[PDB]
Parts: structure tokens; C-alpha cells; sequence
């Protein structure tokens, strides 16, 4: 097994820049090395292969070199689009891979859209009772969102994930939810979803009237 | 054109074999130069080439996973296929199926790829989730609750709308999965024009609509 | 100066000696590169095809191997090839990348080295004095331009001596790189790396090439000629 | 001189010409021949095994090609002694190409050693065709007295002492190595001759190339250059 | 060790296939690097090579005799299996079964050969020999082979015990039927003590008939 | 085709003796020429592959050489047992062979073994009468049988072959036959095999006494 190590590990750039990634081998591999960029929720596409030569219908910015076991892909100007985990892997049985190489596009930074849901009818139907935060694109990444129920923070049934740098307008969205009973619900008043992000100064605050 | 696409099950059950297919279409299976590969990612997105399999029908695998792999193809329907037995949690990955190609004789490049296919390793039982709308320019939104195993995909209006959706990564709580999705549209052309969240559960055969009402 | 050449010599020896750990330093890593290549690419032709057997295939190599030596090519001696030959034989340039087989034609090869070297060896020297002359009345224009601006017309030398290169160099270096680079699909890198050693009349032969060519070679020697003669001074 | 450098160009591009007709006339007939036994082993080959294709044969091939042209093989070739005698090729414009430089770096650094090392070795070349020319001139100096007084004019020992200058470096410079090599490598006489005589017109093709016999080379190089610098010569004026 | 034995028809009607086999024992069909063959020798001692088949199972075809062949194998049986469509009278020879070998790839040279099968092409019907005994310093004997129908018979002396001293002649034509005879020499002492017996084989008409010799 | 002319057609040489073929081919063979020895009522046997090996379990008295279109094959010490006919194939599509060179092996005249036979009774059965009469083992080929009927010369129903130069002995042997009806054969008395050779300066005959 050749192992392939990757770096750097992780790097933002703005766009129109250049930018230059690694591949070390542990072995001599005579210029038999492929690089690949995955976008998210997608397969990878084959950018570079045989070390330098250029994939057909891929733009020219991309250009790969290196020769042994030292290799370098270069991307000249960044658009948008270049967002995604980058890979490397030899021709030499067992083919191996990199262990992946993640490129942020930096931006302009951005300010959020909260939008706050209650719970669903059909939801209440059932005795549970789940209220939902969508907090879209926005930058940068770093972001942090609380819930408040009648003015006092709850972290009880808080559960959130994150989308990955969307490709067209490099930014990021949220979406933060807060599960409860039916019973434990209807018992307190007015739901809050409390975001804290670098754009505005203060937190951007929607609410909900239950009642 | 050249199109590959994997098919099989979406969960497995450990100490059993996984068995997957991938179709070829706008391409032979058995033409000169061209072989074709299993390639799995595991959740942390690190890749490992599994197998690869000759348009003459010639096979090489990974000596790491040798002894459970076997690779066979069916030239007549244009498809080929993986098996792997004695499977465990740690063979819980999203199998790729791909063409091969060469920089001189050996040098092997994976030019053409497939959609990708999610497989999972567990004793638990598919569980269809409930999907529940959201009503508070406008923003609305499904959300998808309590479905095994991954995934579910989510489309507005069956890919009509497209732009301005946020559909976000599951997140576990307690051995199911749960995520959402978040249409954004004019909030004039909202209630005057539809709105309808198409959900779809593979594993669980379920695929529910949601229209969103005040 | 019999004691300025001792010394000379034991230079040239540290020369080549510092040279050579150079060379080794970089490429001696890669030594086993071709060979693992090789027995690679064999295994995998097994493997992909189970109907051809080992022992089988191991013959079909030797083959290759005495047909490459015979001198074939998966036509060579055509006559635009054989011009070329020709060409590289006069101008010691010896690529290799053709080779003679034949006693008769070795033998030929011998008288028509001696000859030929020396008459192109003429003719380069000819045009050595008239491309001479011809960059000294070209530039010569521009001379009467650098007098006038705060330039003395003991200094006005050395400028249009640079340009008399910076110029030739511009037309025999710098764009045949791209020509090449772009025609026969190379790096710059390596455009660059065989337009200099072909023009030294080294000609490894690792790297070789419609008539236009043909010209250029004529003109970029007599160009470098000089080159390296100014350089012998400068040194 | 215009209208005699055109007049000269005729006559070199009537030369190449009358070579190339020459040469493939003597080559393109075995050439052939080899091309023919290839091409049926090929044909065979895929007729005998029908589960490979012929698109998947060829490019098989290309590798091998490659490889053996790299230096493979069905004693490191850049060791010190090795590389010593490759930084040599460069200096002294012979290039036989015998190994070839694969990274950039060796390509690049190629560059500028080219550009040094030559005129460096073409100054020792002067100054030893200047003491080796001192060296012959003063060596049959002494037997000048005894060529002189058995009946020869002052006109005619001028050209008998010019064959003898020939003729004596001739015998040290290239006779005698073709003996060396077609013992040493085991070459025929012919082969001998004609790698001796690529090597010192440093053209340097490369189709040939080579415990007391390993320096001896580097040493009969350097001088057999300086001889041969004079011969060219002659033949210059004798044009 | 190596051996190869061929089989089928000894008689052929015109506007037929003629179809043999050939039967290797002590070696594989499927073996890297030999190669497989059909070879026929006409009347007049002409040999022309028909075509042949690779261990792999791939086939070339001597073009003069192409869109009439087809040769296939049973790798199971270890076998392999000439056809020949649309014969004539001019197809009449020798059939040979041979194993290929290679000095560098393509260069064909056949090692170990097979027994021989005869085959004719005619109208007209197989028809049994008629053989008769021959009696009149040491003795001699015959045995007539007449009248049979196609080609060849084979004769033996007590099944290949007597075999110096024996002569086999060519066949000779009357009006479309064969006759030939042999020609046992023995010590005069030996006969009649010793048993002599004919050995007489004809094929094509599944004739096999023993003659003991008697004053 | 390739075509392989062969010379000669026909030769005899004694035992002891040093002998040379040649093959002289259409096109450029370039040393793929084979070499085989037949002898009658057998198979081909390999001599030389390759234009110049020498096969195993073949005596090196046997050596052949060549290059292009012009081969040549030489036997040492012509031993008896190298009588037949020899062919050169060639090695490229459509293989084809030579059309054969017959070599004889001389040696000292021999007297051959004359021995005449009756009818069969069982063939007397049939309704015919055919008489045998075998001439075996001598030297040179060059021989005359005639078949006489009471004192007088027939040459009806008289039909013969002749062995090839056997190879032990390199001697010839003849079988001629007289073919009548049972009621010709009953009319006339006394039969006769009178065979003219070389060897004795009379004609040696045998008779048959049929009552
Ligand atoms: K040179
Ligand atoms: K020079
Ligand atoms: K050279
Ligand atoms: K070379
Ligand atoms: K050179
Ligand atoms: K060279």
C-alpha cells in the first residue's frame, strides 16, 4: 500500500487568486498520480491525470506538475465554482487515495435570513411537537444560534446541522430545531431563535406568538 | 452518452453479503482500452478503490479487502457487479461505481463516475419518516422526521424550483435520522402559485408530497 | 601557458566531478522508476486478459525487444527522414534518434562525416560573419539613438551588444520555445531544456521533432555561435 | 560574398540530399525487413488470443517502448563513475543520449552547466592543441636531421612531416583504440572504427558506447579531441 | 509423452464437408505458447498447410482455403476438430494433425506430427477386399489384399511381432478398384513351426480379416 | 503465397558421403525456414527450426544455415536410414512449404529374391486366378519382369508396384500380378516370372507346374 499524504489540510482563498495544493508519496510513483474535486452531495470529477495533463472540458486555470513522489495541483483564478474536497491517488496497485483537501472560497462577509417555524398541525396530531429555525446564507462560517422559550435560554432537544459552502455564492446556511411534547408545548408562551453573527452587532432575534 | 448508474440495496445486515449492480448506458462494457471499477467513501469522505474488473473480464483487487470482494459482469445486459461478504459496520459506505482508463499501461485514472449509492451496515429496521410542512419574499420549508437509514432527498415541485433551496445534512438523535428543507420564493407568487415539497424514502419505499397551507 | 593549462585542467576535473554529484543527487532516486513501470504494466496485461498466458506473452516481449534493436517501430528510412539524418550527421548534433544498422551504412556514414562536417562547418562560419554584419548595420540604426541620450560611444558597445543577443535570443530561443512547446506538445520547461541542447550540438536525442525548422537550425547555431564564444572572454 | 554563400548552400543542400538517397538506399531495405517480422508477430499475437483487443495491444506496447527506451529490462545507471562520464557528454558536445534526464530540476540545471562547462572545455582544447601542437612539432624535430640529409628537398619533407603528424596520432588516436574496444567491449573492427570515429566528431549517436580501462577512456578523449581539431581543419582549406 | 491421432470419414461425397478430429494425449490443448494445426499432403507428396488454432482458442487461416474451413476444439475431451465445405475431387489427400511452436512470436514451425488419416473424395461405394493366402536357404510369403475401396489397407505379420523382411507394395489401380499385397521373409527352418498370419485392416468398409498361410 | 523453390529435385549419393539442399524462397524470409525429413508411409519428422537450430534428439551431422531467401541444409555421414524426401516451410502467412527433394543412398549392387505363387483355391472360388510373384531386395532400381504363358510372353492382366529404397538395407523390392478368369487359368499349363537385372547376366526365372 502507497500511502498518499495530502497538505494543507484546509485553506480559504478569495476568488481570482492562485492557489497551489500537495501530494507526497511514500513511494516512487514515476509521475502516475491523478487529482480529482468533489463538490458536495456528488461523485468526483477527474480534473488532472498523469501528473500534469489536463482533462478535456476542464477550464485551463487548472494545471498539475510534480514528478516521483512530490506533486502539485494549481488552480490560477479562483471562481466560485472551485469550492469542494480535492483528492489525489497512484496508478499502482493498490491504488490508493489522498486523504482529501478542503478549499473555502472567501467572500464578502454576508448577513443571515432567520425565518422561525412552529410546529405543524399534523405534527401536534401526533403528541409531539418540533419547531424549526432556518438561518440562510450568511459569512462567514463561524456562526452560533440559541433558543429561548419565554426570554430564558433552552438547549434541551436543540439539535442543528450546516450546509457546505454552496457553489454558486460561496456562503453557508443553518437550520437549528427544538423538539418538545405536545404537553410541554402548550405549557409555556413565546418561542425565540436567538443568532449571533458577525455582520450585525446585535443579535438577530425572531420570535413566536403561540398564542 | 456515457452514463453509469449503481442499484441494489440501501442496508445490510452484518455477517451477510452486500450485492450492488451499476448499468452502463451510451457505452460496451466490452470494448478495448476501457475497465471498470467499485470504489466505496466512507463517512469522513476517505476513498478506497475496492476493485476493477476488464472489458475482456479480467479482475484485480484491493489485497486489503481480497477474500471477501467478487466481481462479476453480464456483458449481454451491460452491467456489472460487486459482491462483499461477511460485511460489518465498518463496510458502511456510499459505493461508486466508474470507468478506467489509461497513461500508459497501468497507470490507472478514473475518468467517468456514477451517481453514488449509500450503503449501511445495522441491525435496525427501515423506518419511514413522517414529513410535516412549514408556514410561518416568502421562505418555507419540509421537515423530515425519523426515517432509516440515509438517505432522503427532497425536491420542490419536482425540480422546478431549484434556486433558493437549503436542504440541510440528517442529524441523528437516538438511532434515527431527521433534516429539512428551506424553499425560498417571491412572497407574491406565494399562495397563487403551488408549492409542493416531493419527499422520497428509498428503503422504506415511502414517497410522501407536502403542499404548504396557512 | 603550460602552467595556466594544468590548472585549467584540474578545474574542468573539479568541474565535472561537482557536476556529476549534481546530476546524481537528483536523478539517482529515479534509477528503478523505469523498471517498476515496466514490470507493472506486464502484470496488469496478465490480470486484464486471463486467456493469455505468462509464457506466452514473455516471447512476444523478446520480440519487441529484437524488432527495437532491428529497428522498427510499432516509414523510418523515408526520404524526409533520411534528410533530416543527414542533417544531424554535418551539423554534430547525432540525435540517435534513428541509428544505422548496416556495416555499409556506418562505413558510408564515415567518409560522409568528414567531408560534410567541415563544409557545413564553412558554411556556418560564412554566415557567422554576414548574420555578424547584418545584426552590426540592424542594430547600428538604434546606436545613433543611445549617443543621444547621456550615452558616451565607448558604452554604446556593450548596450548593443546585449541587444544583438537579447534580440537574437528573442527570435532563436524564446519564441521557437513556444513553437515547439505548443506543436509537439511539450512543457516550456522542456521546449526550452531541447531548444538549448539541440543548439549546443549536444542532441541527446531524448526529445526531437515543417521546413521551417530546418532554416531555424541554421541561423540559431551561427546565433550561438557567438554565444558561447563571448562567454569564453566573459569567462 | 553573397552570391558564393547561396552557391554554397546548393552545394550542401545537393550534399544532404545525395546522402539521404544513400542512406535509405542502404538502410530502408533491412529496416524493412525488421518491420515486416514485427508486424507479423503482432497480427499473430491478437489473432492467438481473441479475448485482447487491439486498441488495449497497442498501447501495451507504447509502455514497453518507453520503458526499454527508459531502461528497463526483460548496476546503477546514475552512480558517481557514471555520472561523471554523462557530465563529460555535455561539455565536450558529444551527447550520446546513452541515459537521459527525467526530472525538471536535472533538465534545468543541465542548462547552465551546458552553457559554462562548453566554452571552459573549448579553452583546454585550444591550449592543448596549442602543446600538443608544440609537443609534435618538437618530437620529430630530432629526426628532421636524418629525413634531410637522405637526398629530400625543403619543399617536400614539409608535406612528408605533415602525413607522419597524421599518421603517427592517427595510429595512437584511432587505430589502435579500435583494437582496444572491439577487444574490450568485443565489437567488431568495423563497429570499433565507426564509434570511434562518431565518438571524436562528437556527433555522438549513442548506438555505441563503453580496472586500468575505465580511466583510459576519459584520458584518450581529451587528446584524441585536440588531434582530430586539426584534421577538420585541413580538410577546411583542403575545401 | 506427447501424442496426436486423428479421426473421422475415409471417404467424402463431392458438394460435402469433410469433417476429422484430432485426439492429443500427454499434453493440454489449453498450454501457453504451442498452437494447434491441420496439414494435408496431396498424391504427389504436396504438402499445404490448412489452418490452426491457439491454445486460447484463437484461429488463422491459410486464405487460399479460407470460406471452406472451419476449425473448432472441446477443451474438455482435449480435442479439435477440422471441417471442410463444398469439397472436390481436388481436396482428395493426406490429412495431418500437428502441434505449433514459435522461435519468436509468429515464426511457426510444427514439432510433433500425428499419424496420417487418408481421406478420398469419389461417388462411387466402399468396397471390402477380397484377400487371399500366398504359399508356393529360407522361405517367403503373401497375402493378395483385392478389390477394395477407397484407400488405404494396412497389413501386419502376427500384429507387428514379424516385421524385418517384410514388404508392403504400393496400391495399384484396376478399372476403380485397389489391390496391393505384402511380402513376409522368414528363415525356411522357422515355417511351418511357427504360426504366419496376415494381419489384413480395411477401415472404410470395417473389414479386419487375419489369413494364416497353409502348404 | 510465399513460394519455396527447392533444389534438387532428385539426387543418389553413398553412405559416408557429405550432402547439401537448398531452398531459395520468392520474398525476404529473413531466417524463418524449417527443415523436415519424410520418409515413405510416414509423417514429416522436424531436422531444423529456425533456419539454422539444430532440433533435440536429431544427430548434429545434420545442420542447416541461411539468411533472407537462399537456405541450405547438410547432412555429415549419410548414414542408410537417411533415404526419403525433404521439404522447407516457412514461417510467415499462408505457410508454405517446399515441393521436395528425394535423396537415394548408393551402394553395391544386390540380387534380388525371386519367389512365385498360385491362385488361392479360395480365390479359384470366386470365378478368378491372379498369380503373384515377388522380386525383393536388390540394387540398382533399374529392373524388367515379364509374365510368360506356356513359352510365351503376356501382358494382360499383368499389373506391379515397387517399394521405395527401403532404409535399413537401401534396397528395392517389386510385386508384379497376373490377373485371368478361372476358365484362362485352367486352359493353359505352365506359368512363368522372368526377370531381366543388372546383377546376373541371364534372366532368373521361376515356373509354376499347374498340374
Ligand atoms: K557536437
Ligand atoms: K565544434
Ligand atoms: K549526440
Ligand atoms: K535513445
Ligand atoms: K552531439
Ligand atoms: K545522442
Amino acid at each position: 500500500d502507497i500511502q498518499l499524504t495530502q497538505l494543507p489540510s484546509f485553506l480559504s482563498v478569495s476568488p481570482g487568486d492562485k492557489v497551489t495544493i500537495t501530494c507526497k508519496a511514500s513511494q516512487n510513483i514515476n509521475q502516475y498520480l491523478h487529482w480529482y474535486q468533489q463538490k458536495p452531495e456528488e461523485a468526483p470529477k477527474l480534473l488532472i491525470y498523469g501528473a500534469s495533463n489536463l482533462q478535456t472540458g476542464i477550464p485551463s486555470r487548472f494545471s498539475g506538475s510534480g514528478y516521483g513522489t512530490d506533486f502539485s495541483l494549481t488552480i490560477n483564478s479562483l471562481d466560485s465554482e472551485d469550492v469542494g474536497t480535492y483528492f489525489c491517488q497512484q496508478g499502482y496497485t493498490p491504488r490508493t487515495f489522498g486523504p482529501g483537501t478542503k478549499l473555502e472560497i472567501k467572500r464578502a462577509d454576508a448577513k443571515p435570513t432567520v425565518s422561525i417555524f412552529p410546529p405543524s398541525s399534523e405534527q401536534l396530531g401526533t403528541g409531539s411537537a418540533t419547531l424549526v429555525c432556518f438561518v440562510n446564507n450568511f459569512y462567514p462560517k463561524d456562526i452560533n444560534v440559541k433558543w429561548k422559550v419565554d426570554g430564558s435560554e433552552k438547549r434541551d432537544g436543540v439539535l442543528q446541522s450546516v450546509t457546505d459552502q454552496d457553489s454558486k455564492d460561496s456562503t453557508y446556511s443553518l437550520s437549528s430545531t427544538l423538539s418538545l411534547t405536545k404537553a410541554d408545548y402548550e405549557r409555556h408562551n413565546l418561542y425565540t431563535c436567538e443568532v449571533t453573527h458577525k455582520t450585525s452587532t446585535a443579535a438577530i432575534v425572531k420570535t413566536l406568538n403561540r398564542n | 452518452q456515457l452514463q453509469l448508474q449503481e442499484s441494489g440495496p440501501g442496508l445490510v445486515k452484518p455477517s451477510q453479503s452486500l450485492s450492488l449492480a451499476c448499468s452502463v448506458t451510451g457505452f460496451s462494457l466490452s470494448t478495448g482500452g476501457y475497465q471498470w471499477t467499485w470504489i466505496r467513501q466512507f463517512p469522513g469522505k476517505k476513498l478506497e478503490w475496492m476493485g476493477y474488473i476488464s472489458y475482456a473480464g479480467g479482475i484485480t483487487y484491493n489485497p486489503s479487502l481480497k477474500s471477501r470482494i467478487s466481481i462479476t459482469r453480464d456483458t449481454s445486459k451491460n452491467q456489472f457487479f460487486l459482491q462483499l461478504n461477511t460485511v460489518t459496520t465498518e463496510d458502511t459506505a456510499t459505493h461508486y461505481c466508474a470507468r478506467v482508463q489509461y497513461s500508459g499501461y497501468g497507470n490507472a485514472y478514473f475518468d467517468v463516475w456514477g451517481q453514488g449509492i449509500q450503503v449501511t451496515v445495522s441491525s435496525a429496521t427501515t423506518t419511514a419518516p413522517s414529513v410535516y410542512p412549514l408556514a410561518p419574499t416568502v421562505t418555507l420549508g419540509c421537515l423530515v422526521k425519523g426515517y432509516f437509514p440515509e438517505p432522503v432527498t427532497v425536491s420542490w415541485n419536482s425540480g422546478a424550483l431549484t434556486s433558493g433551496v437549503h436542504t440541510f445534512p440528517s442529524v441523528l438523535h437516538s438511532g434515527l435520522y431527521s433534516l429539512s428543507s428551506s424553499v425560498t420564493v417571491p412572497s407574491s407568487t406565494w399562495p397563487s402559485q403551488t408549492v409542493t415539497c416531493n419527499v422520497a424514502h428509498p428503503a422504506s419505499s415511502t414517497k410522501v408530497d407536502k403542499k404548504i397551507v396557512p | 601557458r603550460s602552467t595556466t593549462l594544468l590548472a585549467l585542467l584540474a578545474l574542468v576535473l573539479l568541474y565535472l566531478v561537482s557536476g556529476a554529484l549534481v546530476f546524481q543527487a537528483l536523478e539517482q532516486p529515479h534509477e528503478q522508476q523505469a523498471q517498476k513501470k515496466m514490470d507493472h504494466g506486464r502484470d496488469q496485461f496478465l490480470r486484464d486478459h486471463p486467456c493469455v498466458s505468462q509464457k506466452s506473452l514473455e516471447d512476444f516481449i523478446k520480440l519487441l525487444v529484437e524488432a527495437l534493436g532491428g529497428g522498427a517501430n510499432p516509414s523510418a528510412w523515408n526520404l524526409g527522414s533520411a534528410f533530416f539524418f543527414s542533417g544531424t550527421i554535418i551539423t554534430t548534433i547525432g540525435y540517435g534518434n534513428i541509428v544505422l544498422h548496416t556495416d555499409a551504412g556506418r562505413l558510408f556514414c564515415i567518409f560522409y562525416a568528414l567531408v560534410g562536417i567541415p563544409l557545413f562547418g564553412m558554411l556556418l562560419a560564412g554566415v557567422g560573419d554576414r548574420l555578424g554584419s547584418s545584426l552590426r548595420r540592424g542594430i547600428g540604426h538604434i546606436e545613433a539613438i543611445f549617443l543621444k541620450w547621456h550615452v558616451p560611444p565607448g558604452l554604446v558597445r556593450s548596450l548593443s551588444a546585449v541587444l544583438f543577443l537579447l534580440i537574437g535570443c528573442l527570435l532563436f530561443v524564446l519564441t521557437p520555445t513556444f513553437v515547439f512547446s505548443y506543436m509537439e506538445s511539450w512543457s516550456k520547461l522542456e521546449a526550452i531544456y531541447f531548444v538549448i541542447v539541440t543548439l549546443t550540438t549536444v542532441g541527446f536525442g531524448d526529445y526531437v521533432p515543417q521546413p521551417l525548422v530546418w532554416f531555424w537550425i541554421l541561423f540559431g547555431l551561427a546565433y550561438f555561435a557567438s554565444v558561447l564564444t563571448t562567454i569564453g572572454n566573459w569567462l
